[PDB]
């Protein structure tokens, strides 16, 4: 989707574009500003040589999945707990990306509202 | 080198004192033996050359052409053995004498450390060819073809003599080693432009360049089989060899004097490839194919880059062998059919399967199929021209597509389909023709294993 | 419309001749004559002269000629994970930092 | 859970959720619908009706 | 390699029991495989992780201030 | 293919050919047998309603809109028999038809096999050798002055005579030589 | 070894329009006042084993019953074995 | 392929089988030498329909110039045999 | 009424839709008779020359030889320089050459200018 | 089992100045996976052709 229909049929500036996001400082929302944690260092991820696109925040579960697949080779479906854990972590990452999109949308909504209120007050 | 020139000379008394029914056997055996002797020349070194003496020297450009020239003569004898059955002994001996003289002149030409000797033998190669074309030719147009072949060549090559003697007067020597070592730039002047034109046109007319190729279809169509193969295989390479030898003194003028010839060749390759599609004759089609390939070689030589020279040499050898094979096959068809028309005899693959196999292999090689040396030379020239300018790829790709089209058209029209009903003299192919095709094709598939032997001095 | 009598007669005679010719095309029992002259097991020999010998030749060629020159056969280095042990050195790769594990 | 599923289902899923051209999306969806349609055509016209071959 | 089957000329052709039982067995095998995989692996078609609803997300965790602070 | 053609087609022949083409394309359109029979009967009904028309100007006026209607609904992909000039296997076996005269070029070692076949071959060749001499004279005396008007050949009239120009019609290779 | 057994064609009186959907064609031709001369010629396409046809959906589930029975048996066996 | 070598008697049997199912003609009156226009009183369109029926039944199609001049079952059998190169 | 079939060069008018053979006159029948007569004369000559047991060669076809001679060796003697022929020759034999020369000259001039300015990034261009 | 990858450059065809052309085979995931599929399909097709093209 509905967001595409809203953007190409409603007001373009009303909600963002994927290319230029984010358009607001990360500290605008809250001041604590917790940092994302990475549990796989450069060197072990390099040795596992996953992929350039696979070296994301969910890399440790991928490395465990590769270890499990390599260890129990003949029984190709021996290890599924770590496969599900990696899927869960990727799902959480997608949820966080959705959170970013909706946060930017609502921040732009409030920015437009603030600008309209200021313009109305100046005119009044 | 005399270990090669002397036996070729002794071939003449050997032929003339042979028995009336044993000339072909002796000529073939000793020609093959001579070819084996010529094989030793192929082992070139990365340094200057094999400077045998003050008169003859061998390079890695002259070695492949010399080996091909010495190898061609037995094939010419086996090809001519067919239509000379009803000929008197004296005339057959004269024919073999002309072939031997042609080989001797070519052998002396390809080394020729001095440019005036090179020119003298380069024009001497013209008399036996003219005699062969105008004497042992079937059609009544052999006379006009001989006149065209003589005059087109001589008009171009006459200013070359004046240019050479002028260069000797100013430079002081025409030895190729001294010419290469003491080379100096040519200033941009009208006199130097005309010197460039005189030194280049003589070799461009023989290659031939598009627009001066009118003599080639006539000479190839009206000549006998042996004349056709010696024209398509070796006599066309004289111009390119001379051009690659003589472009050492024309710099840096060539950098802008090559534009008309480059444009003419890059458009004439397309024009002649298209012409091949709509052809009612086989020998004419093969002649136009030769014109297209030689135009590509002209482009390569005029680019003047190491890859250009390597590709030019490879294409020279490959095209020589392929055109000789194609002319052989066309002659074998014409001997049974007696018509020389593409659509008159059809579906010959059902009647002659092995000749159909030879036709397929020759067409595939002409089609520039990898990893044959045809495609090696083709691709080297393509990459060099792409480095010269990125837009040449359009013309070269168009030429490649049209080449494939007309090659497979030639194969399909004469081999596939339903046989013609009113022809009942298609006798089974002799052992001579099969052996001729095998000896034509096996060296190509063998040279594809050792390309460095035919890649020229810039390897 | 229909066949004219001349057409009928010609077709009849042509048919008779065609049937005679076609019948003459048959081969008798002794018609084909060949002059004779001479100068698990199937799979067992097949696997020997078609599989084993090429394996031997190619293994020899790769082991003692191709690998003699440098860089001819280059193998991708095996993946190293936390916790494995290296044969050449014996050192043990340190494990992960115990990421929080729920579900 | 067939051989074509493990490929085509993932193809369509990945195509649906990428920053790609929309017309390509629509064309691919119509193409797979038509794929099902012509498979149906083959089966129905070659295996269902009454025989139509020579006696 | 096979058996002698003769033409019928407007009758149903002969059917050996071998081909009938073989075709039935392979169709049954396909359907059993599909059913077994659907029983064991239901998330491959229906999905396994719920799609979040963005409207239900409160402004607290989205860093939105009530239009007055900034 | 066998019958020689006439200089022109009569109106009856045109009508019959149009009827055959229309029925063929209707069968192509109507895949199933019952539908084809129903619509073929309907087409025959609409085809015979002008059977008894007398004047030729109106009949020629018809069979023109009929041809236009046929061309408009001609099923651009009609059904073609596999051996027809448009079929999938039209000239499939034309590469296996080797002419009879090729057997004259066989090596004697190859002719050692199949001796009876070659004996019958010699008998056929002798028969043709005499029959040709008879046929050339028969055709010379039978043709009218000024050259033949149609490409129809006369049969054999005497007892020992054979039809003129029979060798290459009788000795066709086969329908499926291999 | 080839197909040489001297096949015998059936009797021509067996083929009848009865029991085939050619009745509808004949009836609708008679309503407008004609008949189909070739009606019997194709009766063989609806007479013998070709009489019974299967719908598309029924064709798709060719072996549903056997597969379902085997699936139920396997699921029950797994349930009774894993619960141990 | 496994196609049986169809013979003359088989061809004649098939021709008569096709004709006897053409209800416009009575099976008892027809013979292998019976005509179509005169002995059976069939229309030209009817003859075209018989020719097309044999076309469909035998799997090969007859050219119009040869189909329009076949008037007896015997000559139809002869034409089919000549097309298919039948010995006996 | 039905939409009309409009013929073109590469899709000719069908014989059935052609109106020439529907306006039949006795002279048209005479013309068809003469055409069939000459065709049958040629066919009879060919068949007489074709079934001859004594012939052991290729039947020479005057039509094929005439076609080849007309295509190949009869073009120049019937050639005349006319404005149409001259214009077509000049265009088709000169225009492509100068077009390609201009294109290649412009491309090489641009490349040389970029080389002189040095902004081409010719790294790794070792082979040439 | 391991994730083996390998390239074999056994025969050195020819060297053109600074370029080397050699008979090199790449045996990565794609090649090692597509060899068996193609060979299996070809085996089935050849066995089918032994019956289809018997005449
Ligand atoms: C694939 C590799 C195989 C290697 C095995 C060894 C084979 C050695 C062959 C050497 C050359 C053949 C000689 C030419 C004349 C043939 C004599 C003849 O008359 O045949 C009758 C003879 C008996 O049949 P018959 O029933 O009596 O005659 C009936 C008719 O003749 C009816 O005849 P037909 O219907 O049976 O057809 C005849 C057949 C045979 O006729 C031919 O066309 C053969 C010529 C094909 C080449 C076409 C020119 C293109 C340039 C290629 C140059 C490569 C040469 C390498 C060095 C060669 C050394 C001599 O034609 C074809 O089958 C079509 C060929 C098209 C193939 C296209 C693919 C080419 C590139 C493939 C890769 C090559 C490099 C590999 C690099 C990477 C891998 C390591 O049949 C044969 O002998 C067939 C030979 C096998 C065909 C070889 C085709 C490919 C091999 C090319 C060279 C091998 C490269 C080395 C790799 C080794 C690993
Ligand atoms: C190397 C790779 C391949 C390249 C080689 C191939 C290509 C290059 C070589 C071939 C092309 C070169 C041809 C150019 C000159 C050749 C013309 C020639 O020889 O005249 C013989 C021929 C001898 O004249 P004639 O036999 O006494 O009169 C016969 C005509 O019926 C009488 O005609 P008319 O009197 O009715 O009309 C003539 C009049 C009218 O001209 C026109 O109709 C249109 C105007 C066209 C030219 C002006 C633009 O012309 C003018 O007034 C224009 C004069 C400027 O002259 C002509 O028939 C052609 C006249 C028009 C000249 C057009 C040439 C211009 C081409 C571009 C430069
Ligand atoms: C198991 C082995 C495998 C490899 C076999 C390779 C065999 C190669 C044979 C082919 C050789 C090709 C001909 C080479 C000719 C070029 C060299 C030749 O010109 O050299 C001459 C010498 O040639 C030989 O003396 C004669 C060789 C001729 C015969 C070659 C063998 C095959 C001949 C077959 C002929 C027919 C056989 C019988 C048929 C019935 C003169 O040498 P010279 O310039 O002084 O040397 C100076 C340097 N020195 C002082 C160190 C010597
Ligand atoms: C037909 C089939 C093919 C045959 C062979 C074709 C190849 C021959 C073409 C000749 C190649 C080029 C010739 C001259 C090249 C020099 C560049 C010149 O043409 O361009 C301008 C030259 O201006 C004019 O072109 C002057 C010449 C004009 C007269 C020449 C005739 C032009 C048309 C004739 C065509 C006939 C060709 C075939 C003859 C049979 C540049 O002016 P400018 O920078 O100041 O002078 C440069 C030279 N400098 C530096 C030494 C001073
Ligand atoms: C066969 C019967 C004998 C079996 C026992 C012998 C088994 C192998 C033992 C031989 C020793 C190995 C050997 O042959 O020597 C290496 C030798 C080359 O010597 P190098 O020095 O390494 O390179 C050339 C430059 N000097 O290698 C070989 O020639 C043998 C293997 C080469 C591959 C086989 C040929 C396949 C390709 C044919 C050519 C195709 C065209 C070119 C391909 C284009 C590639 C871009
Ligand atoms: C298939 C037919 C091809 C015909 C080819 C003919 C054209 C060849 C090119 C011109 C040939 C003549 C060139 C002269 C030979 C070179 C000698 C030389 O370079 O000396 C020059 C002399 O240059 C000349 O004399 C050239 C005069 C040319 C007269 C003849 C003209 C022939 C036709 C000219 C146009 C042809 C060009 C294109 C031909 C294309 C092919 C048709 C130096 O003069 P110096 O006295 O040393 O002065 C130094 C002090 N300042
Ligand atoms: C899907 C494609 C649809 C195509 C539709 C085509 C159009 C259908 C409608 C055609 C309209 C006509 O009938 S056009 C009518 C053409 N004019 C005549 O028929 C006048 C006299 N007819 C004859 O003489 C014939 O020979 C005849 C008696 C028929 C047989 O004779 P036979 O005794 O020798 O069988």
């Amino acid at each position: 989707g509905a967001h595409l229909a809203r953007r190409y049929l409603g007001d373009a500036s009303k909600e963002p574009d994927p290319l230029r996001m984010p358009t607001f400082p990360p500290d605008y929302g809250f001041p604590e500003r917790k940092e994302r944690e990475m549990v796989a260092t450069q060197q072990e991820m390099n040795d596992a040589q996953l992929m350039l696109q696979q070296r994301d925040y969910c890399a440790h579960y991928l490395i465990q999945l590769l270890k499990c697949k390599r260890d129990s080779f003949p029984n190709f479906l021996a290890c599924k707990h770590e496969q599900h854990d990696w899927d869960y972590c990727e799902h959480l990452d997608y949820v966080k990306r959705m959170k970013e999109f909706e946060r930017e949308r609502r921040l732009l909504q409030r920015k437009k509202r603030r600008e309209q209120r200021e313009a109305e007050m100046a005119r009044g | 080198m005399l270990k090669i020139i002397i036996p070729t000379t002794m071939l003449l008394p050997m032929t003339w004192m042979s028995k009336h029914n044993m000339i072909w056997i002796n000529a073939t055996v000793h020609s093959l033996l001579i070819s084996l002797i010529s094989l030793s020349l192929l082992n070139q070194l990365g340094e200057n050359s094999l400077n045998f003496s003050l008169t003859f020297f061998s390079d890695s450009l002259s070695a492949p052409l010399l080996v091909l020239t010495t190898w061609l003569l037995p094939l010419m004898l086996m090809a001519s053995q067919s239509h000379l059955s009803k000929e008197t002994t004296t005339r057959k001996k004269l024919y073999i004498t002309m072939l031997i003289l042609l080989q001797l002149f070519l052998i002396m030409t390809f080394t020729a450390t001095e440019l005036i000797l090179f020119y003298i033998l380069f024009e001497a190669t013209l008399v036996p060819t003219l005699i062969i074309i105008t004497r042992w030719g079937n059609q009544t147009e052999r006379l006009n073809a001989g006149l065209y072949f003589l005059f087109y060549t001589l008009a171009g090559s006459l200013p070359l003599l004046v240019a050479l003697v002028y260069i000797q007067n100013t430079t002081g020597s025409l030895n190729f080693l001294i010419i290469h070592y003491w080379s100096h730039p040519l200033s941009n002047s009208w006199s130097n432009i005309f010197m460039w034109l005189a030194c280049i046109m003589a070799f461009m007319v023989k290659m031939p360049l598009y627009g001066l190729h009118l003599w080639l279809p006539k000479a190839h169509v009206e000549a006998p089989i042996a004349g056709s193969m010696v024209l398509a295989a070796v006599l066309l390479k004289l111009g390119g060899y001379g051009m690659m030898r003589i472009t050492t003194i024309l710099n840096p003028l060539t950098n802008y004097m090559a534009y008309p010839f480059l444009m003419l060749s890059m458009w004439g390759m397309i024009m002649t490839s298209s012409i091949c599609l709509r052809q009612t004759d086989l020998k004419s089609l093969i002649a136009y194919s030769s014109v297209s390939h030689m135009a590509l070689v002209i482009v390569a030589i005029m680019i003047q880059t190491p890859w250009s020279f390597m590709g030019a040499t490879a294409l020279m050898i490959a095209h020589g062998l392929t055109s000789s094979m194609l002319f052989c096959l066309a002659n074998t068809n014409y001997e049974r059919v007696h018509s020389r028309t593409m659509i008159l005899a059809r579906g010959l693959q059902t009647l002659l399967p092995l000749m159909a196999t030879w036709w397929l292999v020759a067409s595939l090689t002409n089609l520039a199929l990898p990893p044959s040396i045809n495609l090696i030379g083709e691709l080297f020239i393509i990459t060099a021209s792409f480095s010269w300018s990125n837009i040449t790829i359009i013309l070269m790709g168009m030429n490649m597509m049209i080449t494939a089209l007309y090659s497979l058209y030639m194969l399909i029209t004469t081999q596939r389909g339903k046989y013609t009903h009113h022809i009942n003299n298609i006798k089974p192919s002799f052992t001579r023709e099969n052996a001729l095709m095998a000896l034509h094709i096996l060296p190509l598939l063998l040279l594809t294993l050792n390309p460095k032997m035919i890649l020229g001095p810039l390897y | 419309s229909g066949y004219t009598p001349d057409e009928k007669l010609r077709l009849q005679q042509l048919r008779e001749l065609r049937r005679r010719w076609l019948k003459d095309q048959e081969l008798s029992p002794r018609e084909p004559v060949l002059p004779p002259r001479r100068v698990t097991y199937r799979h067992s020999i097949f696997a020997v002269t078609h599989v084993l010998i090429p394996v031997w030749i190619i293994h020899y060629y790769l082991k003692y000629h191709v690998t003699a020159k440098p860089y001819t056969v280059v193998e991708r280095k095996p993946r190293i994970f936390p916790g494995d042990t290296i044969l050449e050195t014996g050192e043990v790769i340190p494990l992960m930092k115990e990421f929080p594990d729920q579900h | 859970y067939l051989t074509g599923f493990y490929s085509k289902d993932l193809i369509i899923e990945a195509v649906n959720m990428s920053y790609t051209n929309a017309w390509a999306l629509l064309m691919t969806l119509i193409a797979t619908s038509l794929t099902a349609a012509y498979s149906t055509r083959i089966i129905f016209f070659a295996f269902l009706g009454k025989p139509r071959f020579p006696p | 390699g096979g058996v002698h089957i003769e033409p019928r000329y407007r009758q149903f052709p002969q059917l050996t029991r071998s081909q009938l039982i073989q075709a039935e067995f392979f169709s049954a095998t396909m359907w059993f495989w599909i059913l077994w995989r659907f029983w064991h692996d239901s998330d491959a078609v229906l999905g396994h992780f719920p799609y979040p609803d963005p409207s239900q997300w409160t402004d607290e965790e989205l860093g939105i201030l009530p239009d007055d602070e900034d | 293919a066998f019958s020689a053609p006439a200089a022109y087609l009569t109106h009856q022949q045109k009508v019959l050919r149009l009827y055959k083409r229309a029925l063929r394309h209707l069968e192509s359109w109507c895949v199933h047998r019952d539908k084809y029979r129903y619509f073929a009967c309907l087409m025959r009904a609409r085809f015979d309603e002008h059977k008894n028309e007398k004047d030729m100007v109106k009949a020629t006026q018809l069979l023109r809109q009929a041809e236009e209607e046929f061309w408009y609904g001609q099923h651009p992909q009609p059904y073609i028999f596999p051996e027809s000039p448009g079929g999938t296997s039209y000239e499939r076996y034309e590469c296996y038809k080797v002419p009879e005269w090729c057997l004259d070029d066989w090596h004697p070692s190859e002719k050692a096999m199949y001796p009876d076949y070659f004996a019958k071959r010699e008998q056929w060749k002798r028969l043709r050798r005499e029959s040709w001499e008879r046929e050339v004279k028969q055709l010379q005396e039978e043709t009218p002055p000024g050259g033949p008007r149609t490409e129809a050949l006369p049969p054999a009239r005497k007892e020992g005579d054979l039809p003129p120009l029979w060798w290459h019609i009788v000795t066709r290779p086969r329908e499926r030589p291999m | 070894e080839h197909g040489h057994s001297k096949m015998e064609l059936p009797d021509y009186k067996q083929w009848k329009i009865e029991g085939t959907p050619l009745e509808t064609v004949q009836e609708k031709l008679a309503a407008r006042g004609l008949r189909d001369p070739w009606g019997r010629n194709e009766a063989w396409r609806y007479s013998g084993g070709f009489a019974n046809n299967v719908s598309f959906v029924g064709a798709l589930l060719k072996g549903f019953k056997w597969g379902f029975a085997a699936f139920v048996v396997a699921v029950g066996a797994e349930y009774y074995l894993e619960s141990q | 392929s496994d196609a049986p070598p169809l013979t003359l008697e088989a061809i004649k049997d098939r021709v008569l089988y096709v004709l006897k199912l053409y209800d416009k003609i009575d099976p008892e009156k027809l013979s292998v030498n019976s005509h179509f226009m005169k002995d059976l009183g069939l229309d030209s369109l009817d003859q075209v329909e018989i020719i097309m029926a044999m076309e469909d039944e035998f799997g090969f199609e007859i050219p119009d110039i040869d189909a329009e001049k076949l008037m007896c079952p015997q000559e139809i059998v002869d034409y089919i045999a000549d097309k298919k190169d039948v010995y006996e | 009424s039905f939409p009309k079939y409009k013929p073109s060069r590469l899709a000719t008018l069908p014989a059935t839709l052609d109106p020439a053979e529907y306006d039949i006159s006795p002279e048209t029948r005479k013309a068809q008779a003469e055409r069939l007569a000459i065709r049958s004369r040629l066919k009879r000559e060919y068949l007489l020359q074709y079934n001859d047991p004594n012939r052991l060669g290729v039947i020479e076809d005057p039509a094929l030889i005439r076609w080849t001679y007309a295509r190949s060796a009869n073009i120049y003697p019937n050639f005349r320089p006319t404005p149409k022929t001259s214009l077509l020759g000049a265009l088709f034999g000169i225009g492509p050459l100068f077009f390609w020369y201009y294109v290649f000259k412009t491309d090489r001039d641009k490349k040389e200018k970029l080389i002189q300015e040095g902004k081409l990034d010719q790294t790794f261009n070792i082979s040439y | 089992h391991t994730g083996q990858e390998m390239i074999i450059s056994n025969w050195h065809w020819m060297t053109l100045q600074t370029v080397e052309l050699s008979l090199s085979f790449k045996m990565d995931y794609f090649s090692v996976m597509f060899i068996p599929v193609a060979l299996f399909v070809t085996w089935s097709i050849m066995e089918f052709s032994m019956w289809y093209m018997h005449s």
